[PDB]
């Protein structure tokens, strides 16, 4: 027994966590990413990175917790503990925001060392590794998000914070600043995630409002072995139902199960698109057509033009407090806004 | 407690959810004193 | 040099939910990116 | 304008007569089940 | 026999290719009058006065919108509550600048979709189902009620309800941000949750099927052709899925029970939007989202922000920026 | 409205080039 | 010779001395002495 | 102040008071 | 006249779903 | 089949498929190299990212 | 066009490395996937039997 | 330098065989893995040339 | 060069069946990828350091 | 038969085909060079490089 | 089913298991208290306390701005 | 009968459950911080 | 005012779901298939087809 | 050149139609 056989057999036992040899890279970058999230909303602040309090040792709450972006000084500095930055000095480490690089770095290579785990257990299970090819998606929003939207940017202060209110403030940014609910790769990401959710839903109900008799009690979760043979609901029924309701219907398990596959996974990678676009500010930002016209007529206002002013008006009231590295001093006068408000 | 050797394990969650609902509450108490409570 | 037949040629489908999903699909994709196409 | 709030009063009535008239006309044994009640 | 009777056969058949029924007979007249009235407006309704301020919003493609930008535009805020249909207008053309189309294109289109849910059940009775797909599209239909009808509500005019386009939609919400903080309420964190979760779980799901489908085609064909419709037999190895998914987390987070499965497929987004059509209802009523600006202060006094500020401020630039011409007084009290 | 000279173009050859693409490939299929 | 050099020498002697070394002897220990009975 | 600790005492004693009952019937054999 | 682009692609969309709905192809227990 | 004189030259070329080295061969000698590409591309990586700070140069555009 | 190519890359590395199990699962595959029965994993000679 | 490499690396992958385990492991038999490791590469190399 | 290598894909798609490319041991297609990698990588290092 | 994704799978076991397709792809990218060239330096505009 | 670990519900319900918790779960939670309270967490990760987030010479936001030299830099900033 | 006590899911339990319990007990103690 | 709309709204929400929830099964129960489709007498089963 | 606006759309549909009808009808013969 060589010992690359023996480690072998000794990583994929059947045991009550699996470990395998993906496990290597998963459960070490995991717990790190994990322990390094609640390390920061913890304990750690953001009073140099962003003049913000961000842990429950400042106040904050589960909302307003975060492990914050590091400084913009910093640019796209890798900001290692043991570098030049940092200097070996953990505290100061943790002053600079090296905990999101942190954070980042070891969650990626953890989304990695997962997606290598679905493939090992899809392989020694022996389906096929379509779990690996969903969860794709979610390493494209993971990777075009919080690694090439701050790349493209100037720093990684631009990354969205790891907190919920962090994430909303991102969100919010990319609202104001890149018009990101205009771009069509985003509306493909909404359509596919809102219809991943119909989806859910409805093959649910369906399932459950279609089932087959096969118990005698009125708690129907009984009347259902895994080892048998035959489907538990009637899709026969559930396909002239659906006819009937709504003109069309799924006739095919098969397909309705990749499509219940495709939808969100292929929603992700478009708002992933999307969202490489707008790492190099090549938004969805305006329709010409519309602001000439405007411009040229001041009777014309759609519903895009009131969102260019929403847009106008939230950059100038956010960037000061926001953007506190460039001391943006917008004066009262300056700051846009309606009558009387 | 009526077995041998062993605790039920229904008075085992009942105190385990009492400490979680004592803890939430404890940290739902915080945010309206101390650090937080914009007092 | 002789032209033989080739035997790993193979018939393509596509049925008639395929084409419906399809024409639905480059449909909504014309009215999705017209206007950025107008600007 | 009068006409038209007769004429839309006439088909939203019509129609909610039906829809009244239909449940109301033993739309519990139409059913494929046991029809008796 | 009876005339009557052969006309309930007929509207109660499910030999129907497209099941009438009794809920159908109210959907479909209201359904087929939203539908006209909704492509008519988009197409060719003129601008609509949508603040009751004399500011009218162009929001059909025969106006220079496109279809991003093209919209229904609500009903004036001059009229507010008021019932406004066809006859009560001295003219089509000033039902047409206070909004009128939006009234009525909204309201057959909700009696159409509570309709809709109504038919539902009706075939499910018909075909011996069971009945709860309702229940399921009682989600879509709260939220869709909640920013239609029950936020006009609460704010007093249907010119605050959701308008019918794409960038109407991104103005009604980021108005509802700057106003209501919804980011920062639990209903919309839960919705949230529940659109993020059904996506997640229709992609597990989905993934799970397709990765343990048994072997009934070649390697040319599609897979999808080893399913047959009206097929006694499983398509899938549900054990062997589930062997799959529990060594994936561990044993006792994997479904073996289909039933319980597909509920929770079912009741997971429905509660989710179930919840943030709540949200959106109750913040009709002015109860917002969280406020916590301000909530950290040093030992002095001084205030120490947090991302919750920072959302304020981007809420503050969305509020004072927008109906830029409507507000008179200090306050936007509704 | 000032709209890009190529928009109606890029436009109609989105739409109908895979539609083009689809209607060829069933048409064809059965045989 | 810098010293970010020296850090990032020391950086690459540190990783395998405490993540990827031990982890590989603790490995191959465990895996031969609880070795699966065939 | 005295005040919640009498707050805590008092909820203390009511949150105990419905799992005693539930404990006495488990113990004693109560129809349960 | 992108008018007229937006109401070609809109009923190529609507007469899409009129022939997936009125000619289908059947599904047929087999 | 058809033999053409260019096929019968490259034949050689084209003729052990399928020929392996039994068991780990030079595995470790392939893994010992990775180890070093991996190093160099972190080096290199570091320089750009300016985490490595060499003398006699700087990354910027007069270097 | 980088981002687009990661997702071939899985789809083409997962399609080599599952080949076998492309047209489907095999018509068993029962005992293999319960738990606990063998020590190793998808290993047939691993079986603890107890 | 990664010339002279490649053709160090080129006379080596010319001269010796694979081993047993990393042609069974690498499935390289199948064409299927040389284009999985090459969209590797490739996609490598584009984020490299987009950086 | 693209007119030369459209004749070039003609006459490899015309004349698919090329007596290099199947096996003289078994009887079947067959590519000694590691070889043609070996191959393709001397060309490539002697271009790059050409280059 | 094949489905449309899966169409180019007809030269996955045919060598000759294979370097035929590859030709092609070849063929098109290097006339898109010269046809993109050729577009560029008919509408390049040469009179101040500043 | 068993994977061959012992069964969470077999060890929650024993006399042994809650006797070594009953100590070690408390004590964790003393430990964590222990660190907040001794003040020991500001130190160990710079995170100010309610009187440092100004200091007497600086009232404006302590951003950062150096980019190699922040420890000087977070020192003058207090 | 006879299982082991000290297992992978054992230190799987205590790497995220030991933290957490620290961490909580700290949360609370952050409770009575005073401004 | 606030507190007892937005109560009472969500009550009267979650009180028609209710009403759904209760009624199809109500509906379903009396007609003796709320536990399920029985497979021999499946009503879809003896419906000609749609098209 | 100041040439009709709808000259490149009409010369691109003028060719494309007839040739998919054709590509259409061919590539489904003996069905
Ligand atoms: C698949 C899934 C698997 C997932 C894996 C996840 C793990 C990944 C591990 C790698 C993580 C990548 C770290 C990248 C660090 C970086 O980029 O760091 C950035 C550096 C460059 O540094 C930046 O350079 C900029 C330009 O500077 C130049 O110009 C300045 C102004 O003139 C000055 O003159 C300056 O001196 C001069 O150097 C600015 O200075 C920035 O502040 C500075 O941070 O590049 C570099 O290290 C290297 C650049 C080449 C390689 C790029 C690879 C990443 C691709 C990025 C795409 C970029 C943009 C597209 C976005 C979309
Ligand atoms: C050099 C890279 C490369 C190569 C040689 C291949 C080769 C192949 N792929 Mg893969 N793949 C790749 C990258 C690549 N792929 C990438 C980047 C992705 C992520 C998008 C995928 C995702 C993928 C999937 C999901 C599938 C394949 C499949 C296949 C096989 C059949 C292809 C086919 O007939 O489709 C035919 C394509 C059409 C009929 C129309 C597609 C037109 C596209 C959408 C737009 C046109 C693009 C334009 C003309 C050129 C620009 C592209 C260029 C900039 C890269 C074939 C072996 C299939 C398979 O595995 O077979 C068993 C399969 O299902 N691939
Ligand atoms: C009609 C119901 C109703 C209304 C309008 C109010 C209103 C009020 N209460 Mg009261 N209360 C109620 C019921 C109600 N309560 C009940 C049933 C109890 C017994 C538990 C209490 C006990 C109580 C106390 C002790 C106090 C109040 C207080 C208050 C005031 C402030 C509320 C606040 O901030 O809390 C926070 C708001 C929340 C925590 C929101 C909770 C959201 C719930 C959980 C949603 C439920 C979801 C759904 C129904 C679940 C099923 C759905 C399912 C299908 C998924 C306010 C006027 C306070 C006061 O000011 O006294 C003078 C005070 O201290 N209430
Ligand atoms: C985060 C935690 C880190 C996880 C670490 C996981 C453990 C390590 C996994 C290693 C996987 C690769 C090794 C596979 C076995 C093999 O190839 O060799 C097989 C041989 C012989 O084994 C024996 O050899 C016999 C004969 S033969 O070799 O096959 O010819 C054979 O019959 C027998 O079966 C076989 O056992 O084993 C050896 O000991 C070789 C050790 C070196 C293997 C590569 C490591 C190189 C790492 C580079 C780092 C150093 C460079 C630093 C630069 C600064
Ligand atoms: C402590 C180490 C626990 C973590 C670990 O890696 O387990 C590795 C194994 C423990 O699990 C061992 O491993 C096996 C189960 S498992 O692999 O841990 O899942 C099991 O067969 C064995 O009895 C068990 O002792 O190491 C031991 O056998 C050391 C004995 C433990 C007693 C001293 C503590
Ligand atoms: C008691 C809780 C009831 C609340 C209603 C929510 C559950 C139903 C939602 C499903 C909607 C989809 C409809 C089609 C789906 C469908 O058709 O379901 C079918 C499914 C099958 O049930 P059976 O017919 O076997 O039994 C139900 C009755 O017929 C008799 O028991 O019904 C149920 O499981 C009901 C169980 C609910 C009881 C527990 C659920 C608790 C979940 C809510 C908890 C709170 C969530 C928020 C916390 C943050
Ligand atoms: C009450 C009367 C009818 C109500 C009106 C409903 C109209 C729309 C009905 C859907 C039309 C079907 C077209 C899909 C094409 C079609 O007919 O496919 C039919 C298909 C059946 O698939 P099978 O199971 O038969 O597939 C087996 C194999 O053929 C796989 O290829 O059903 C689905 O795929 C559902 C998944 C997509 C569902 C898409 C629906 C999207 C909703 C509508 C989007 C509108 C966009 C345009 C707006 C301008
Ligand atoms: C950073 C870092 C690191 C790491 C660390 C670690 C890895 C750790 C950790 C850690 C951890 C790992 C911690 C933890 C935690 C936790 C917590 C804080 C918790 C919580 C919770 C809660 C509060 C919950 C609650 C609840 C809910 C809500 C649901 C149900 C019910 C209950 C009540 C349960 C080191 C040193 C390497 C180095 C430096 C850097
Ligand atoms: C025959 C011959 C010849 C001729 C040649 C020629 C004349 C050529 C050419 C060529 C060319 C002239 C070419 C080309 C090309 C192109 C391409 C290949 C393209 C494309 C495309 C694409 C792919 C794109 C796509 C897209 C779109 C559309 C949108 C945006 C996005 C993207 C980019 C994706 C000669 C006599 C000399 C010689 C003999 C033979
Ligand atoms: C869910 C869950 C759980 C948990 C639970 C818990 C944690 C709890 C609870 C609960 C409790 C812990 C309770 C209680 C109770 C009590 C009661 C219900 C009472 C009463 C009474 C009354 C009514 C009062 C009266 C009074 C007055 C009025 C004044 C005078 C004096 C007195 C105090 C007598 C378990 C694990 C089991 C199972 C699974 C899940
Ligand atoms: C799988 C990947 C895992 C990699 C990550 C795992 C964590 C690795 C941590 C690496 C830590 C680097 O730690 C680094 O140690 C060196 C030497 O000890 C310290 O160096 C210090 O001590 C040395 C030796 O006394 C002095 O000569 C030197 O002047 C001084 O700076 C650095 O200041 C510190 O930054
Ligand atoms: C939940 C996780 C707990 C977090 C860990 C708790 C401890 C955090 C660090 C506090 C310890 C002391 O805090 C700080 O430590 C660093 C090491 O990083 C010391 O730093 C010292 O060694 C490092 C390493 O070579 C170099 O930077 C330098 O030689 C010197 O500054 C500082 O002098 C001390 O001020
Ligand atoms: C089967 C279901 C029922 C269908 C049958 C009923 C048909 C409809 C009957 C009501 C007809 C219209 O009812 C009538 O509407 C007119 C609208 O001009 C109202 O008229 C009112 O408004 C108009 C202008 O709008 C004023 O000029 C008028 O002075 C005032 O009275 C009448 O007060 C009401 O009596
Ligand atoms: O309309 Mn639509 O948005 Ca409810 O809040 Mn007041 O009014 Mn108007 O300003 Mn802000
Ligand atoms: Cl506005
Ligand atoms: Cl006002
Ligand atoms: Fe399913």
């Amino acid at each position: 027994r060589g010992w690359f056989d023996v480690l072998d057999d000794w990583l994929k036992r059947d045991r009550f966590v699996f470990i395998g040899w993906s496990g290597l890279l998963l459960f070490p970058c995991a717990f790190m990413a994990l322990g390094g999230w609640l390390t920061g909303t913890t304990f750690v602040t953001s009073w140099y990175t962003h003049g913000l309090a961000s842990s429950y040792l400042e106040g904050a709450n589960f909302l307003t917790v975060a492990v914050s972006s590091p400084a913009d000084a910093f640019g796209h500095s890798l900001l290692f503990l043991w570098g030049p930055e940092a200097q070996g000095n953990l505290t100061r480490w943790f002053q600079i925001g090296g905990l999101w690089p942190f954070v980042a770095l070891h969650g990626a290579f953890g989304l990695i060392g997962f997606m290598l785990r679905q493939f090992e257990i899809s392989r020694l299970v022996g389906i096929r590794p379509y779990n690996a090819i969903a969860f794709s998606g979610p390493i494209a929003v993971f990777v075009s998000v919080f690694l090439m939207y701050p790349l493209g940017q100037s720093s990684w202060f631009f990354a969205p914070s790891f907190g919920v209110a962090g994430i909303f403030r991102f969100i919010l940014f990319l609202q104001g600043f890149h018009n990101w609910t205009l771009n069509p790769f985003h509306m493909m990401g909404v359509a596919g995630i809102l219809g991943g959710a119909l989806l859910c839903a409805i093959h649910g109900a369906t399932v459950e409002n279609t089932l087959f008799e096969d118990g005698e009690d009125s708690n129907t979760f009984r009347a259902f072995e895994p080892t048998q043979a035959e489907e538990t609901y009637s899709m026969v029924t559930a396909n002239r139902f659906w006819s009937q309701i709504f003109g069309i219907a799924f006739s095919n398990k098969r397909w309705l199960h990749f499509f219940m596959l495709f939808v969100p996974v292929t929603g992700l990678w478009m708002s992933s698109v999307g969202i490489v676009g707008l790492a190099l500010n090549l938004r969805a930002y305006d329709f010409v057509s519309q602001e000439l016209r405007a411009a040229e007529d001041p009777e014309f206002e759609t519903f895009y033009t009131k969102n260019i002013l929403l847009n106008e008006g939230m950059r100038a009231w956010m960037a000061p407090q926001d953007q506190p590295h460039e001391n943006f001093i917008f004066p009262e006068e300056v700051l846009p806004r309606g009558n009387a408000l | 407690m009526f077995a041998e050797g062993r605790i039920p394990l229904w008075v085992v969650g009942v105190v385990a959810g009492i400490g979680a609902i004592g803890v939430l509450g404890l940290f739902f108490y915080g945010a309206y004193a101390g650090l937080g409570s914009s007092m | 040099m002789d032209r033989n037949s080739n035997p790993n040629r193979q018939p393509v489908e596509l049925n008639r939910t395929s084409l419906y999903l399809g024409l639905l699909l480059v449909a909504v994709l014309g009215i999705l990116f017209s206007s950025y196409f107008f600007n | 304008m009068l006409t038209l709030k007769i004429a839309v009063y006439i088909v939203v009535g019509l129609f909610i007569s039906l829809f009244i008239f239909g449940f109301l006309s033993s739309d519990p044994t139409r059913n494929p089940g046991r029809k008796d009640f | 026999a009876s005339l009557w009777e052969q006309f309930c056969q007929w509207v109660t058949s499910t030999n129907n290719r497209i099941y009438v029924g009794w809920f159908g007979t109210l959907m479909i007249p209201t359904l087929l009058t939203a539908t006209t009235c909704f492509i008519i407006a988009f197409i060719a309704a003129p601008p609509v006065d949508i603040d009751g301020i004399r500011e009218p919003v162009a929001g059909s493609l025969l106006y220079g919108n496109n279809i991003i930008s093209g919209a229904v535009v609500p009903s004036s805020n001059a009229i507010g509550l008021h019932f406004y249909p066809i006859w009560e207008a001295a003219s089509l053309d000033e039902w047409l600048y206070n909004g009128g189309p939006y009234q009525l294109v909204v309201f057959h289109f909700l009696i159409g979709i509570f309709c809709y849910m109504g038919r539902q059940w009706e075939l499910s009775y018909r075909l011996g189902m069971r009945p709860w797909i309702c229940v399921a599209y009682s989600a879509p239909v709260s939220a869709a009620t909640a920013v239609f009808l029950i936020y006009p509500i609460g704010q007093g005019s249907f010119s605050e309800g959701m308008p019918l386009g794409i960038s109407g939609t991104f103005n009604f919400m980021i108005v509802f941000q700057a106003e209501h903080n919804i980011l920062m309420h639990p209903f919309h964190m839960l919705g949230v949750a529940g659109v993020f979760g059904g996506s997640l779980f229709s992609a597990m799901h989905g993934s799970l099927v397709t990765s343990s489908l048994v072997r009934e085609t070649t390697e040319v064909e599609s897979q999808n052709y080893g399913y047959k419709f009206g097929q006694e037999e499983e398509t899938y190895n549900i054990v062997a899925a589930h062997g799959y998914f529990g060594r994936l987390i561990f044993q006792y987070a994997s479904f073996n029970n289909s039933r319980s499965l597909h509920f929770f497929l079912g009741a997971w987004p429905v509660i989710g939007i179930w919840f943030t059509a709540m949200g959106v209802s109750t913040m009709a009523f002015n109860l917002n989202g969280f406020n916590f600006n301000q909530s950290i202060l040093d030992s002095q006094g001084r205030v120490i922000g947090t991302w919750a500020d920072v959302l304020n401020r981007a809420n503050i630039g969305f509020e004072v920026m927008h109906e830029r011409n409507a507000h008179n007084f200090p306050l936007d009290l509704a | 409205m000032q709209v890009n000279n190529l928009g109606f173009i890029a436009s109609i050859l989105f739409v109908l080039v895979p539609t083009v693409f689809l209607l060829i490939l069933f048409i064809q299929t059965g045989k | 010779m810098t010293p970010s050099l020296a850090n990032f020498l020391w950086s690459l002697v540190l990783g395998a001395a405490i993540v990827l070394i031990p982890a590989t002897v603790g490995l191959i220990f465990i895996s031969q002495k609880d070795k699966i009975t065939r | 102040n005295l005040e919640p600790i009498f707050q805590l005492t008092f909820l203390g004693l009511i949150v105990l008071a419905g799992p005693a009952v539930v404990f006495v019937l488990a113990f004693r054999g109560g129809d349960l | 006249m992108e008018s007229v682009a937006y109401i070609l692609v809109l009923t190529m969309a609507l007469a899409v779903l009129f022939f997936a709905i009125a000619f289908r192809e059947p599904p047929r227990i087999e | 089949a058809q033999r053409t004189r260019l096929g019968d030259i490259l034949r050689p070329l084209n003729s052990e498929y399928g020929k392996v080295v039994p068991g780990w061969g030079t595995t470790p000698v392939m893994g010992v190299f990775m180890a070093l590409f991996l190093v160099f591309l972190l080096i290199i990586l570091q320089i750009y990212n300016s985490s490595l700070i060499l003398e006699g140069f700087s990354v910027d555009w007069a270097g | 066009f980088a981002l687009l190519f990661f997702f071939g890359h899985i789809w083409h590395g997962s399609r080599t490395l599952f080949r076998d199990v492309f047209a489907g699962v095999d018509p068993g595959l029962e005992e293999q996937v319960e738990f606990g029965v063998f020590a190793k994993v998808g290993d047939l000679s691993t079986r603890k039997e107890a | 330098a990664a010339g002279i490499v490649g053709i160090i690396a080129g006379l080596f992958h010319l001269t010796v065989r694979p081993p047993e385990r990393l042609y069974k492991a690498l499935r390289m038999g199948n064409i299927e893995t040389v284009l999985s490791s090459s969209i590797a590469a490739v996609f490598f190399a584009a984020f490299v040339v987009a950086g | 060069l693209s007119g030369l290598l459209f004749l070039a894909a003609v006459w490899h798609w015309v004349f698919w069946d090329l007596e290099l490319f199947v096996d003289p041991r078994t009887g079947e297609s067959a590519l000694d990828l590691p070889k043609m990698f070996g191959i393709h990588l001397f060309l490539s290092g002697l271009l790059c350091f050409g280059f | 038969g094949l489905p449309w994704y899966r169409v180019h799978t007809v030269v996955l076991n045919d060598p000759g085909r294979l370097i035929s397709v590859h030709l092609m792809h070849t063929a098109l990218v290097a006339g898109w060079a010269g046809s993109m060239a050729l577009y560029e330096l008919a509408i390049f505009d040469s009179s101040d490089a500043v | 089913g068993t994977t061959g670990e012992r069964p969470f519900s077999d060890i929650v319900t024993s006399i042994r298991y809650w006797v070594i918790h009953s100590i070690t779960i408390p004590m964790l939670f003393i430990a964590g208290w222990l660190f907040v309270s001794t003040g020991l967490a500001y130190d160990a990760f710079g995170t100010p306390r309610p009187d440092e987030y100004f200091t007497q010479t600086r009232q404006e936001l302590p951003i950062l701005q150096e980019r190699y030299d922040i420890n000087q830099e977070i020192q003058e900033f207090n | 009968v006879t299982y082991p006590i000290f297992t992978v899911r054992w230190l799987a339990v205590h790497t995220l459950a030991v933290p957490s319990v620290f961490f909580v007990g700290a949360i609370a103690a952050m409770q009575f911080i005073q401004r | 005012r606030a507190w007892l709309a937005t109560s009472h709204f969500v009550l009267g929400f979650f009180f028609l779901v209710g009403h759904l929830w209760h009624a199809g099964r109500a509906r379903a129960a009396a007609a003796g298939f709320e536990k399920g489709i029985d497979r021999e007498t499946e009503p879809t089963l003896f419906m000609p087809d749609l098209d």
